[PDB]
């Protein structure tokens, strides 16, 4: 009888057992429903997920702009990262390298596959290397490496002997695991080990990171301007604008901000063994998150003038603001959203949204985890699928001689109990009313349901959903690309997020699709 | 902008950069969007069936629908049969296609997947219903590009669908190339104005330049009906238009039911143009009519109203091969110089091709490439500059940097709304292209110009 | 540029500045270039003729032919009746026209010529060959603009020529008013869409958009042959496209023959095509085909698809009344705003339906105003800015002076190659437009924003 | 039997007995028939002529710059002169006043018509002085003015006073005269009695004015490029690129260059009569004439030094040339050529075509006289035309204190029988060879008979004819407009119109009209 039975009719049998453990309805008398999430993609289904490869490459690795990242693979892997995903990189300093306006690789022919890739590989990395001279270069695999034989790791372990610079190998194949999140995991267990804390910068006062901002539409600057404003050290952003340096002097922080739980949580657990940095989540989109989110920094810092400061940006922000904010909520309240996206904005959108009185009846990620829908109070009764058992996992301990307590045990829990989410995220499921659904890996078919049921205003999604959505007369903007505008975080980005919004809505030829000879 | 790449010319044999094709299986995509209610499929690790989408809605500001088998690491060891046999029982179910036209990755061909097998085994277990379809090609990415991956897909449409009943449909085939809905539906156009039946495959017009209902289709309105594919074999003749991206097909089509081929330039420009219409003529015995003259007259007439911003000048090109080989004819036309000359797609044939129509007009100095790419377009404007650059999207950073005048031309074209209604094929697209070239010749005038110099008339 | 051009306004009551409008000759002799086989005549000092030629072949990079009177000083006291006898017996004799096409000039008006008695006198005398035809209108050019001398000389044709015979012949008139040979077209093929039997006049198509054959023409293959001009007034329906151009003629041709007119906004935009389209489904009983629903969803997916670009965007335009009423109200149909809207040509009814559409919309503090010029426009910007401004080619110095994203629209357009095979009416000119437009503000944008900020795809 | 005969054969019997006489054929027998020119155009027969007011406001007077110039006329008679003849022009030294860019009118309406105009122009002039303070106005009568009874001059004297600088009218009535030269002939008198002289500049060692030249396309600043490398003062440029303040001062100039006969003339004659101020015709089109023209300054002034910077600066600007030069000859020599311009251009290309390897054919003006044709010699055997009989003429007499003796008799006399142009224009005719046609008011009839029988390789004419030409597959470069293009004028102009003639010419399209079923 309900939406999910809708959802669920015409899935041959095997399929509808299979995929009834990825949908859940929150209600009043079961507010936390566990959900499957994380298992492979059901083939020929209409998936929106990507691969290993993007998760790795395409999304935690190229931002980093002074690094020469070479796919090493046949010509596509690297033309699909050129530019489709938007974090804006900048010269540092307005004199650095970067090559955000580039995609390298090793163009695997047919050669390579049958006698191997690695003397074309080493002849890359050293081309790379003599034209760009850069901080460091990265491999990365794609499907066919592992399998034709080539050890990526020796090839790089090789050049960078010789050429006197990192070279950083990922094997980020595009089937390993089940999406993109295979990748974020593997790129993490390489930067953390062979670049966090490799550098020697001297630590700043008042230092915190952005873990897992990728600065799309200049989203990072946009954050850091009201931080620098407040008086806070952005000492580093994985990665969004980063230098390799800065990713290398990541560990000269007092306080780690992790905005997108999913693809940097890695990071974040293993500075804190290794190092003692505690982390928080974070969430700079959205005024409600982002007031909340500084309010929890300066909780954390407990100093009378940051505190201060705190209170004076947040209010002289806002009020430049203000009158914007109230005529979004005055052309938007009372309309219906859904929204899909990967793994973390589907969430951290919603706070926005609710400001605005949308009504957000449907959320779901394409490859988000169960502690990303529940919180991270479920990882132990996490199972460990077969499709993502071979991920290495590392494991990292106290370093013996840069390991610090930075907020004391004692001060910590005090911190917790005042709401302070630190080591800690508690899911989107929490966030979301009674009586609405989720969706893990919505396919078309799933989508098609939702919108004929509910008719939503508006479905936030991403480009392969966006047409679909707007042939049938309803609107549909990007929340990956931000169809081609931003910053849509911070303060600013609420403005730009609105307005880009309400002239969505308000598009007159909404109203011009029937034309008059017919009714 | 682009300021990592350096004057000096670098002759690199291993680091490709900024390239000038993508791969295979898009290419295959988009010839299934060509089939009426076809599926594509692409049969390996989901990231490309992703990408590929991705592309061709961001060209095309369109829904671009296709599944995919998403292995996992477990195909990467048994193969991918148990993958693509699901897949085809959740498509039939919940999406309905009329055929299913499937594609491979880098992965599924290097693991040697064997879709005739896994095909015929589907068959066995009952799980293609009646009245339906799978067919499919190998597009292996380390192998050419997207041409050559729509090339193929061409070829499995053969394979598995053209026959020769004996019936003759009275039919001249036509292959268009790796050419966008605006210019399919010119060629169509043609066809129809000359009074000449025809069966043209694939065909993507209403398929990904279709209209807004308010009611979404998953299969548009578009695309080559499986029964006239298979009344392919039933022609009289078949008309591949660029070698490139239409003989494969053209010929397995002679091969498997005795239509004879003809292979043509595609028909952008005066010469190429003239030789699809004349070729028309010659088959049919039919009679050119006065509106396709008029036409050819029109274009001659801008050509000449608008010779003198377009003598001697430098153009840069880069493309996809077929689509390139006849713009630079056309450039040769226009009286000016296709200065340099690049494809990504390899094959001799470009290079031949080119040279030859430099040599005929005595044009020296031109640098022609097969398997260049951007960087090394940049790197020659930096030595010496032109005055004209056409190619894909990402010739816009190049524009920028070196400021020139700048047409977006082929694939993909991501950043601009409405071109892909506009054809690039005969006299109507060859006008279009003289505007457009004109146009953006006299812009930069008109800007640059100090006050004094400031114009009304041009 | 423009530097004397203050932003502090002082009302000018006397002083005109960088019109808006031309005379009215002009739009007379285009409408004669409508006529098969038509030389049109103006009966005044040459200079007129001279200059109202050369406008029209500076824009459509055509040859444009007209004869003249060529007063003297003579003429100036006698009046000008010896030297259009005279020519006309020149102009037979010489170069053979079906049909002279009169018009006046101020000079003629002035003075108050009796173009009645002349042709009278020239008939009486011998002078208009067997089979040949000399027909008039008055066309002072201190009336109005060159929109009433097309009005004018269209009421011309139908009083000369028009007849109600009894022989019924089952078509709609179509009076396109003052639009180029390319709406010409469009509007024919759409009449030919809906299987509608039709006589549009004038009609300048294969006229001032012809080719070049390597024979010099003087008469060229188009215009709307005499015999039809007569069996207008046989016809059930007359069509006026655009009041001011066109109702004139199609009032005239309800008086003298008894059939009976529809007035239609110019077709630019979504509702205006809609309502021509449903305007001939109304007449005729025809359904609309699927062809035309094609365009029209193809123009609201476009709309739709673009609409970031131009959802706000302040809007400067100045022409002609019929045109940019329908421009203003397609501007808004975009989600864009009429900023600033400008004719030179007198009359209420611009300032009336442009002011009902800015209310119907909720759009205030636009300024409209009807008689004001290019230096009005540039003052009011200078004051407060806009997005896109859209005009005749007069306007691309505001454009670069303001840097403002500029389309040429409308007429004279002196500056650019191929524009005249270009429709702005119909669903397919409306697309042609929305590309036109997004175009020029991504242009603007991609050239201005830092590099940090540049897009692969928009 | 000849082409004259072929031209004639078409016209109606009083058609062809009035165009007869304006067609002739040079030959050795008879060098230098006298050809009828400047009578009244043939109703009918397809001219390319404009009017008075074209050739007073639109040629001669439009392009003083910091001039607000004001069309007392219906809109289009303003309309028509907004940039279409490309006289350029920059503020003066960066900062002075540019109207370019406008065009301004009374726009007069029916009222205007029954009542007069006179308060509507009125206003009109106040409002242009209030908003841009200009040098000066112009008023310019159209064909309606007269006729409705508007005194331009007194309304232009009022107010003149009522606002304190010039204001200066012109009656231009579009009918007066057959063609643009009446206008010029207007202009010219009311610059003469009302401008020259009324400046107070001291004058400059070196002191030329060049006469007739409109800066079309640049052309006055690049003979001005030469000619102060050189070392003259150019006080001057009449008026290409003007000032009000510049042509108030014409008379501080010790040689006077005629480089457009027809348009100016008038004033040359009347500076040599009332300041003393000798003139020369020149020519700074086409290598040759340019390199006449500067020899024969130099020989006028006679200063060692001014001789010497002549040949140098002539050898600089021909060695950084000479390769484009030579590949203008080689790519355009044996074919042929015909010219079709207004009263000058028809001549002064003729020596660069020559250099080319070109061959001129036909040649003809739509509004000369009979001097630019055959000379100034014939000027005292010129009919008085009923049809012109009333453009005012005007007399000055020497200044009592400003005239002054500038070359001696004796001197004038030396350079005249040296082959110095003093005062003096062979006109058209001397230069062409023996067997071409020259043909006065060209008519489209008269074009097609020359394309048919002659078969040019190119027609030079103006945008009325070009497309003509060019649909029957010739080319057709216009010598007006140039193309939008320039300068044409000098050394660099050369090479500029070198290559665009060349680049037309070999356009590959020429060879592509036939299609290929056909
Ligand atoms: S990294 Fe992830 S799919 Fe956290 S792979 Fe994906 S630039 Fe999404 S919801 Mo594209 S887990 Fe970032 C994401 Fe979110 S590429 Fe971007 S928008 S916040
Ligand atoms: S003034 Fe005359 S018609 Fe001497 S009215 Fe005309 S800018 Fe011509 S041949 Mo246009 S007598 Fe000047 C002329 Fe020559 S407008 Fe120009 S090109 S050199
Ligand atoms: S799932 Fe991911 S994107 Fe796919 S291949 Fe695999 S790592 Fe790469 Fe690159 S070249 Fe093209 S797009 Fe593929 S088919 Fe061979
Ligand atoms: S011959 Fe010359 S251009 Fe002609 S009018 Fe007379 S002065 Fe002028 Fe001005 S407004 Fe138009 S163009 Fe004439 S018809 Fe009345
Ligand atoms: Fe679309
Ligand atoms: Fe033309």
């Amino acid at each position: 009888e309900n939406l999910k039975d809708e959802i669920l009719e015409k899935y041959i049998p095997k399929t509808k057992k299979t995929r009834s453990g990825h949908i859940v309805i929150k209600t009043e008398e079961t507010p936390n429903p566990e959900i499957v999430a994380n298992t492979r993609t059901v083939p020929g289904i209409i998936t929106a997920r990507g691969c290993a490869y993007a998760g790795c490459k395409g999304v935690v690795m190229g931002p980093i702009k002074d690094m020469v990242h070479i796919t090493h693979g046949p010509i596509g892997c690297s033309f699909y990262t050129w530019g489709g995903r938007r974090f804006k990189s900048k010269p540092e300093n307005g004199t650095g390298l970067n090559f955000n306006e580039y995609v390298f690789s090793t163009d695997m022919q047919e050669s390579d596959i049958v006698f191997g890739g690695v003397n074309k590989l080493k002849d890359a990395i050293h081309e790379a290397y003599e034209m760009f001279h850069p901080a460091a270069i990265g491999v990365y695999a794609t499907c066919p490496v592992g399998l034709i034989g080539d050890d990526i790791l020796a090839v790089a372990a090789t050049a960078s002997k010789e050429i006197g610079i990192p070279v950083h190998a990922f094997s980020c194949e595009g089937y390993k695991g089940v999406s993109q999140s295979a990748g974020h995991h593997i790129a993490n267990n390489t930067v953390m080990t062979d670049i966090i804390g490799k550098g020697n910068k001297e630590q700043k006062k008042y230092s915190i990171n952005v873990l897992g901002e990728y600065n799309i539409g200049g989203d990072a600057w946009e954050m850091d301007r009201v931080l620098e404003k407040i008086g806070y050290h952005v000492n580093a952003t994985l990665t969004g604008d980063a230098t390799y340096e800065k990713v290398q002097n990541a560990d000269k922080a007092d306080l780690n901000l992790v905005q997108c739980h999913r693809s940097i949580n890695y990071i974040a657990e293993m500075m804190e063994t290794k190092y003692g940095i505690p982390w928080i989540k974070c969430n700079f989109i959205g005024v409600d998150g982002i007031v909340e989110t500084l309010r929890d920094m300066a909780k954390c810092f407990d100093d009378p003038e940051l505190t201060k400061r705190t209170e004076e940006v947040i209010a002289e922000e806002i009020a430049a603001i203000q009158d914007d904010l109230d005529y979004f909520k005055e052309k938007l309240q009372g309309k219906t959203a859904c929204l899909y996206v990967g793994g973390s904005r589907s969430h951290t959108y919603m706070n926005m949204l609710k400001s605005f009185g949308v009504d957000s009846l449907v959320a779901g990620f394409e490859f988000a985890h169960r502690d990303d829908y529940e919180g991270r109070e479920v990882i132990p009764t996490i199972k460990i699928d077969a499709d993502s058992k071979n991920i290495p996992e590392i494991t990292v301990t106290p370093d013996e001689q840069k390991y610090r307590v930075v907020i004391p045990e004692d001060k910590v829990e005090e911190l917790k109990k005042a709401g302070v989410p630190l080591s800690s995220y508690g899911g989107m499921m929490k966030e979301m009313h009674d009586g609405t659904i989720l969706i893990d890996d919505m396919n078309h078919h799933d989508m098609e349901v939702v919108l004929e049921k509910l008719k939503p205003d508006m479905f936030f999604a991403g480009i392969k959903e966006k047409f679909v959505i707007q042939k049938g007369g309803v609107l549909s903007k990007q929340l990956h690309s931000y169809d081609y505008n931003g910053p849509y975080a911070g303060f600013r980005g609420v403005v730009n997020f609105g307005h880009e919004l309400v002239n969505g809505i308000y598009t007159p030829a909404w109203k011009m699709i029937t034309p008059p000879w017919k009714k | 902008m682009l300021d990592a790449t350096p004057k000096e010319i670098v002759e690199r044999k291993a680091l490709r950069i900024n390239p000038a094709k993508t791969c295979q299986p898009v290419g295959a995509m988009y010839a299934a969007l060509g089939i009426h209610n076809c599926l594509p499929h692409s049969h390996g690790s989901q990231g490309c069936c992703s990408y590929h989408r991705t592309v061709l809605s961001r060209h095309f500001k369109e829904p671009a629908m296709a599944s995919t088998s998403s292995f996992t690491e477990g195909a990467s060891v048994f193969g991918g049969g148990s993958n693509i046999k699901t897949a085809v029982k959740n498509i039939f179910s919940l999406y309905n296609p009329d055929i299913i036209a499937v594609h491979t990755t880098c992965l599924s061909e290097t693991l040697g997947d064997d879709l005739p097998t896994y095909i015929s085994q589907m068959e066995d277990a009952g799980s293609i219903p009646e009245g339906k379809l799978v067919i499919h090609t190998n597009t292996p990415s380390y192998v050419g590009s997207h041409v050559t991956g729509f090339a193929n897909m061409v070829q499995g449409i053969v394979n598995y669908l053209s026959e020769n009943t004996g019936a003759k449909n009275g039919k001249i085939n036509v292959i268009p190339g790796f050419v966008g809905p605006a210019d399919m539906r010119e060629i169509k156009r043609l066809f129809e104005a000359m009074d000449i039946p025809y069966i043209m495959f694939p065909d993507t017009s209403g398929v990904l330049d279709g209209p807004t209902t308010g009611e979404y289709k998953m299969y548009p309105e578009g695309g080559t009906k499986i029964e006239d594919l298979k009344d392919t074999g039933n022609s009289d003749l078949t008309l591949s238009l660029g070698s490139y991206a239409s003989d494969l097909g053209a010929k397995t089509l002679e091969k498997k039911c005795k239509v004879p081929f003809k292979t043509l330039r595609t028909p952008i420009g005066v010469s190429a143009t003239d030789e699809f219409i004349m070729a028309l003529s010659e088959a049919t015995g039919k009679e050119v009519p006065a509106s396709i003259e008029e036409e050819r007259g029109q274009l001659i007439d801008l050509m000449i109203d608008a010779q003198q911003y377009l003598q001697g000048k430098k153009v840069a090109l880069l493309g996809d091969p077929d689509e390139i080989i006849a713009l630079s004819k056309f450039i040769i036309e226009l009286g000016a110089i296709p200065k340099y000359v690049v494809t990504g797609t390899p094959g001799m044939k470009f290079q031949k091709e080119i040279d030859a129509m430099l040599a005929e007009a005595g044009i020296e100095g031109s640098k022609v490439k097969v398997e260049g790419d951007f960087f090394d377009v940049h790197q020659w404007i930096k030595n010496e500059g032109v005055d004209l650059l056409i190619s894909n999207t990402y010739g816009k950073f190049i524009a920028r940097e070196e400021n020139i005048p700048f047409v977006r031309f082929g694939f993909p074209i991501m950043d601009r709304y409405g071109h892909y209604y506009n054809p690039k094929v005969g006299y109507k697209g060859a006008i279009r292209l003289v505007e457009e070239i004109t146009n953006v010749i006299l812009d930069k005038i008109e800007r640059e110009c100090t006050e004094e110099d400031f114009e009304v008339v041009r």
